[PDB]
């Protein structure tokens, strides 16, 4: 059972195999460290964590030394202090004098630990070394003279990203970390080497020289670039977004964020909508006033009612705006409310959340024994979900099988065909993987929502539900899973939006509200002549060029809002900056439009809007909660009513390359760093 | 008068919602088949009493409490809502 | 300065100027940074 | 010898500890705690209702002739239930010594004025009231001393903004100075300076 | 639950003190107008005193009422002794501040403030 | 490299120039715009490239304690020249 | 020693304007650990901060102007209960976020050299 150790004479009970560093963490002491990271493997080479045992003559490395029974750990001992001073003396003896010209200046673990557990003087009278800088892509700037050879980037690269391209070339004092050849370290998780590097050897190239840590203000929010719902911290200085950093959440993030999340913040400063715009007598877009634009839209809304009113919700819309638009369109008896992504409406459809949620939580992947991925590329659709899958693979020997096109995941997997015919065959039991699933104690079936965009999505959903039913026929564990790639999709489905745009296609509307709809699913060729289009958004990409009235709105960094991720967890984004120019919050715009049109919505403040959200769906106001009910039996019973035949077309994921990963949405398209990344991955260097 | 949407809010681990849970368990499937195009959304509350929200045309809604109801009572309440009485 | 001339530099002013306050040559402050956010220019081609 | 480390006076430390024990024994009804810092400063933590007896004893006792009131101030700690902390610094010329008396008090709890014991307490308590909101029951004249007339709020509380809420300027329309909501041309820049590494292991708190 | 009083043991004594303070302020408005040469009328001063008294009518704790009446007595003492100027007396009357609209549409038009 | 903007206004070394529709140009009417004629980037480009026979060279900016902190530059990569980033000075190893 | 059951409302005594009393939503949270550093000494006390308001640019010199007095106001509390009590007695609206401690992890240096597991590393 638990063993008893002593830290500075204080008794503490720890599990067997616990290290001295973790025992000190238990008692509240933080041992200094340079090479140790709790989410990486143990290295034990920096030697900064040397602590003294009470009667042992030689100090031990706390990061790699399991505790023995009855050991007394002297963290503040004379030997420990001298060892720390010696190690810091070596590190600073070979380190270069680059602190003022270094982006790591005020947030450097070398400086802080030198000032805490180091000497204040130097007796190094020799000359320092200099190392030629490497080039590993447009995202990471390398000044390798500042590297302390802690091998965090190598261990992170290998274990987390599955990319074995970093390593140490050389021997002795001339040992260098690099790729040897001029290969660029490009991945969907490549800024985390910038995060984990304790020194300024690896630094963010877009953020280079812009600011200092003490100036910036930190706003804790969530990431809106996919359905993972990663927690982020936005660093802003003087009302300008300076950078994005990961925020720890051991159920979603686990301290990492994707490169699109980290480096697309500069797309919020380009191609922005700042003032309301209307068509003039020449057919061109000209700036106008909020009163004029809202009066025009209100006149059109009063003129047209019924099924002649459609709303298309994009990928970066929040629950408050969605519910406000839903109420506004319901006030005119209209119901052409839709989201720009397709989900099968047959059977239960959106009536049960378990039918379209990721029922096995992101943290629940680490418990699964077998996972079957259907019609998805999790590496680019949800990089953090793929990282969790790889971690489960590496640690618990998880068996991963992928049905469809052989994408390059960061781990070895069992490939199953390319067509849904094999997917249907597994349900019957002819495939050996049926036996594998039946013998697996913890199976998961993750169907990518990108495979539901084709015309046979309902049949795909029915087949995977049949597979899950066969698995269940053979407690508290959930097998069926759906992985989304759109942040607003889950919130829209919870609020009651109709998936897809097929309803709008079948009943062409006269008034169309494009709320952030930049997917180009519906155009004026599909719409009737003289259709009135109101595009409400923050970036002008497609909807703004095709619109009649353009309403500027706020981004996620600029509004306080609610987003539901792919697993059903609701999280609130906080305000970091204010909308530029005359741009306003989306739900406030909708409320003002309703008031001008004479259909005043019964909420004037964010609290009242969230009360309406609670009335519609309490899970939208229950924050950071993922517990729910599993109505899989009812969902399957309703699904097995109608039968559709799977098409013979292969399951080709929309994203097959990292360039396709880089260019996905409006903010990424407006970014210049993303354009640099695409050019680097296509042309080379 | 024309019904547009039905919402059933039931907490999943409360004694008062036990009757509403039993309706979903073995009576929801039959109801949905008879009303294929009706948005009967089922959600989960936290501590409030179970409720039945009925949204009609032009954004008009009525809420009916389902606290401590049995399975049959929920069926009768839904039948009254569907039939307009 | 005749005995100890100052060090000569290519950027040091050759002509000295007194206080120019209250004169057209007075210093006027201004922001030395570029615009932060670029707006979206609408297309110049009518859609219909 | 250690040139860069301040010397220590064990004799004075022991004398202060002995006097703290002496006063604690003499006044058990009010004295809650006695401390001696490592730089030889004696601190007495007492109940807020024993201020007058403790100060009278420490002023008139033969062995405790602290005739001079050195200072009187308050410290606002929002996390505590009794946020305000009234501190009395007393000086004894007879024995060439200093003592510190501490008292806790919240917003709505009055304290007995010490103007009867020390005369400087008049203006010191006026300043404490003006800057924190702490009320003194038996004060001959309690009113604002430092802040502007009609000023709303107590500036030294930790929840009061640095720049306040209003600012003054001359308005030509009314031919007088007016008060308007504050609006800074350049906002005060808050700097996050605390290091994420513990500097003093001696003051480390339990992990809770 | 149980706390020491300041001046009033219960709400009746607090209300009595409030009435006394109101009487004292009411009897001093014409003198304040005359001494400071204010351009307002006596009725405006009485109405402003009434408004100031009515913005704390929701207070139910006797200690808060005692502190409020103490502060009011302090402010009256400053006015009677002519320690303040015309500046502060007119600062009571928000006169150079633009009228901030309290409707959603106007607040939406002007800016981002709630 | 003082260049004149389309509106007849001098452009500073930071690329600063008010637009045609910017009202803020009124502050320069009947007055002048303070622009420093010497451009540090142009001057440092005009400065030549020092060649030394060593792989690592130390730069302190000249003058000793009156310069910048001493740094060491690795003159291995023959594609470019090693630049001291405090003073922006280029050093190179002989090739031909 | 009188008896009262009020909720300790000092709104009328603080002197804050009613606008900043009733239209402010504060956030009661433990600040997240800065990912650029490995120290955890800044994640031990609860912080109370107000909502961000508008910040425009000065027409002259382009400085960051503001009109929110409580923009730089950050309070430190030892416990969530103390922070919530302070917020309630001051009358501002508030939202509280629970502390997110890092869960304990199993780490073994011998796992890097495994006979038959995937945890074996290809480099040191
Ligand atoms: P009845 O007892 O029902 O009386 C009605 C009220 C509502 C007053 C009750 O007495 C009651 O229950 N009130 C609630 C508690 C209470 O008494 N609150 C009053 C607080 S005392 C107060 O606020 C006095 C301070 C105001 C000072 C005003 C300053 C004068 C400004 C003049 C400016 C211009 C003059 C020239
Ligand atoms: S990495 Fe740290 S120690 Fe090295 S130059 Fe940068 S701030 Fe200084
Ligand atoms: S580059 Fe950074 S993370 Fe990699 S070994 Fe060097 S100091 Fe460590
Ligand atoms: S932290 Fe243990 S040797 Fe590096
Ligand atoms: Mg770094
Ligand atoms: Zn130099």
């Amino acid at each position: 059972n638990l063993i008893e150790v002593f830290v500075d004479g204080q008794s503490v009970m720890v599990e067997p195999g616990t290290t001295v560093l973790q025992a000190c963490e238990k008692v509240g002491m933080q041992i200094p460290r340079f090479c140790y990271h709790e989410r990486l493997s143990v290295a034990g080479n920096c030697r900064m964590c040397l602590v003294e045992i009470e009667k042992a003559p030689k100090v031990v490395a706390a990061c790699a030394m399991p505790v023995m029974k009855g050991w007394n750990i002297l963290t503040n001992s004379e030997k420990s202090k001298k060892a720390r001073e010696g190690v810091m003396e070596f590190l600073l003896a070979n380190h270069p004098l680059d602190c003022p010209i270094c982006d790591q200046g005020g947030e450097c673990d070398l400086q802080d630990q030198s000032m805490m557990f180091g000497s204040d003087r130097s007796r190094f009278l020799e000359g320092k070394r200099a190392v030629e800088d490497k080039n590993i892509g447009p995202l990471v700037k390398t000044i390798m003279t500042r590297c302390i050879q802690c091998t965090r980037c190598i261990r992170f690269a290998s274990e987390i990203a599955g990319v074995d391209d970093l390593g140490t070339t050389g021997r002795g004092n001339d040992m260098q970390v690099g790729t040897y050849i001029e290969k660029m370290f490009m991945s969907e998780l490549s800024g985390n080497i910038i995060d984990i590097c304790p020194v300024g050897a690896l630094t963010s190239k877009p953020y280079a020289f812009t600011a200092r840590p003490w100036e910036t203000r930190k706003t804790e929010s969530i990431d809106v670039m996919d359905a993972v719902g990663s927690n982020i911290v936005v660093s802003t200085r003087t009302g300008e977004v300076m950078r994005i950093l990961p925020r720890m959440h051991e159920d979603i993030n686990e301290e990492w964020i994707s490169d699109k999340t980290r480096f697309a913040y500069d797309g919020l400063k380009r191609q922005r909508l700042t003032q309301p715009m209307i068509r003039n007598e020449k057919g061109l877009l000209t700036y106008t006033t909020w009163e004029d634009a809202l009066s025009r839209v209100a006149g059109m809304l009063q003129s047209f009612q019924g099924n002649d009113v459609a709303a298309i919700a994009g990928g970066l819309v929040d629950a408050e705006a969605l519910v406000a638009l839903k109420d506004l369109l319901n006030r005119v008896d209209s119901d052409s409310l839709c989201t720009e992504e397709v989900f099968p409406t047959a059977g239960a459809g959106t009536d049960l959340r378990s039918n379209y949620l990721l029922n096995t939580t992101i943290a629940g992947v680490e418990e699964a024994d077998v996972i079957l991925l259907v019609g998805t590329n999790p590496r680019f659709e949800a990089p953090l979900f793929n990282a969790r899958i790889r971690k489960s693979w590496l640690h618990n020997d998880l068996k991963v099988a992928l049905i469809g096109s052989p994408v390059d995941l960061t781990y070895r997997y069992d490939h199953l065909g390319d067509s849904p015919k094999i997917l249907q065959d597994i349900a019957s039991g002819n495939h050996p993987f049926s036996q594998i699933l039946k013998e697996a104690k913890k199976p998961m079936v993750v169907l990518g929502s990108s495979a539901l965009q084709r015309s046979d999505g309902t049949a795909i959903l029915a087949a995977v539900s049949n597979i899950a039913q066969n698995i269940r026929l053979s407690g508290d564990w959930k097998v069926m899973n759906i992985l989304h790639r759109i942040a607003s999709q889950v919130a829209a489905l919870d609020l009651g939006y109709k998936p897809g745009v097929e309803a709008i296609r079948k009943n062409p509307p006269k008034v169309l509200f494009l709320l952030g709809a930049d997917g180009g699913c519906i155009t004026r060729q599909d719409l009737p002549k003289d259709c009135f289009i109101i595009y409400q958004g923050h970036h002008g990409d497609v909807g703004a060029p095709m619109a009649d009235v353009i309403l500027p709105g706020a981004a996620y960094t600029e509004k306080s809002a609610t987003y539901v991720n792919t697993e059903g967890r609701a999280q609130q984004t906080k305000v970091a900056v204010t909308p530029p120019g005359l741009a306003r919050e989306d739900w406030k715009i909708i409320r003002a439009l309703s008031e001008i049109a004479g259909m005043t919505l019964p909420y004037d403040t964010l609290d009242q809007v969230r009360s309406r959200l609670e009335e519609v769906s309490p899970n939208l106001v229950r924050y950071d909660d993922v517990e729910g009910a599993n109505y899989f039996q009812q969902a399957n019973e309703l699904s097995k009513l109608v039968n559709q035949q799977l098409l013979a077309d292969p399951l080709v994921p929309p994203q097959l390359t990292i360039k396709d990963f880089y260019m996905t949405d409006s903010i990424s398209r407006a970014s210049q760093t993303m354009a640099k990344c695409v050019k680097a991955v296509t042309e080379g260097i | 008068l024309g019904l547009r949407e039905i919402r059933i809010h039931l907490c999943q681990r409360s004694p008062g919602s036990q009757g509403v849970r039993d309706f979903i368990e073995k009576r929801y499937v039959e109801l949905k088949k008879a009303n294929p195009d009706l948005p009967i959304l089922i959600r989960e509350c936290s501590d409030v009493q179970p409720k039945l929200w009925a949204r009609y045309a032009f954004g008009q809604e009525k809420n009916v409490s389902l606290n401590n109801f049995s399975a049959d009572q929920v069926t009768r309440t839904l039948e009254n809502v569907l039939s307009g009485k | 300065p005749t005995t100890k001339p100052p060090t000569a530099r290519k950027y040091i002013w050759t002509n000295h100027k007194f206080n120019v306050s209250g004169t057209p040559q007075q210093y006027v402050p201004y922001s030395t940074t570029r615009k932060k956010i670029q707006e979206w220019v609408p297309p110049s081609t009518p859609y219909k | 010898t250690r040139p860069t480390i301040r010397p220590r006076n064990d004799v004075v430390h022991k004398q202060l500890s002995a006097f703290g024990q002496y006063v604690a024994e003499i006044l058990p009804k009010y004295v809650q705690q006695v401390q001696v810092s490592c730089f030889n400063e004696l601190e007495i933590f007492i109940h807020p209702d024993g201020v007058i007896p403790v100060l009278t004893f420490l002023r008139d006792h033969t062995n405790a002739q602290f005739k001079s009131l050195a200072d009187l101030t308050a410290v606002d700690v929002p996390t505590r239930q009794n946020r305000f902390e009234i501190v009395y610094n007393l000086l004894s010329l007879r024995f060439n010594s200093r003592i510190r008396v501490k008292t806790y008090t919240d917003e709505l709890t009055p304290i007995e004025s010490s103007v009867t014991v020390y005369k400087a307490a008049n203006w010191y308590e006026r300043e404490i009231w003006d800057m924190f909101g702490v009320f003194f029951a038996n004060h001959p004249d309690l009113r604002r001393i430092l802040t502007d007339y009609g000023f709303e709020g107590h500036p030294f509380r930790k929840d009061f903004p640095l720049s306040g809420y209003v600012e003054l300027r001359y308005d030509d329309e009314v031919k007088r100075v007016v008060a308007e909501p504050v609006e800074l041309a350049q906002e005060f820049r808050k700097f996050d300076l605390n290091s994420p590494w513990e500097a003093f292991p001696a003051y480390r708190q339990p992990p809770e | 639950t149980s706390v020491k009083p300041i001046f009033s043991r219960d709400m009746n004594e607090a209300k009595r003190r409030v009435r006394e303070l109101y009487r004292a302020w009411y009897r001093e408005v014409p003198n304040t107008v005359h001494l400071f040469q204010l351009d307002i009328s006596v009725k405006q001063g009485r109405d402003k005193v009434r408004e100031m008294f009515m913005k704390n009518a929701h207070v139910t704790d006797p200690r808060v009422v005692d502190l409020l009446v103490i502060k009011g007595k302090m402010e009256l003492e400053e006015t009677i002794n002519v320690w303040k100027q015309r500046t502060h007396i007119m600062r009571f009357f928000h006169e150079t501040e633009a009228p901030r609209p309290t409707d959603f549409l106007s607040k939406f038009y002007v800016g981002h403030d709630p | 490299g003082v260049r004149t903007s389309p509106t007849g206004e001098k452009v500073t070394h930071t690329g600063q120039a008010y637009d045609d529709g910017d009202y803020r140009r009124v502050r320069f009417s009947d007055r002048q715009k303070e622009v420093n004629e010497n451009f540090a980037i142009d001057l440092i480009a005009e400065q030549p490239v020092s060649e030394v026979g060593s792989r690592v060279i130390s730069c302190d900016g000249g003058g000793g304690a009156l310069g910048h902190p001493r740094v060491y530059i690795n003159l291995d990569k023959e594609t470019k020249t090693g630049t001291c980033g405090y003073c922006g000075l280029q050093f190179r190893q002989p090739h031909h | 020693l009188i008896a009262v059951d009020e909720k300790l409302d000092i709104t009328t005594l603080t002197g804050v304007p009613e606008e900043h009393i009733k239209t402010r939503k504060v956030r009661i949270f433990v600040p997240a650990r800065n990912n650029m550093q490995s120290g955890v000494n800044n994640t031990k006390k609860w912080k109370m901060e107000f909502d961000t308001r508008e910040r425009w640019e000065n027409p002259l010199m382009g400085w960051s102007s503001t009109a929110d007095p409580l923009s730089n106001l950050v309070l430190t509390f030892s416990t969530k209960e103390d922070a919530v009590a302070f917020a309630e007695k001051n009358g501002w609206s508030f939202d509280v976020e629970e502390r997110k401690v890092p869960k304990p992890k199993s780490k073994s240096y011998g796992a890097n050299f495994s006979w038959n597991k995937r945890t074996r590393v290809s480099t040191k």
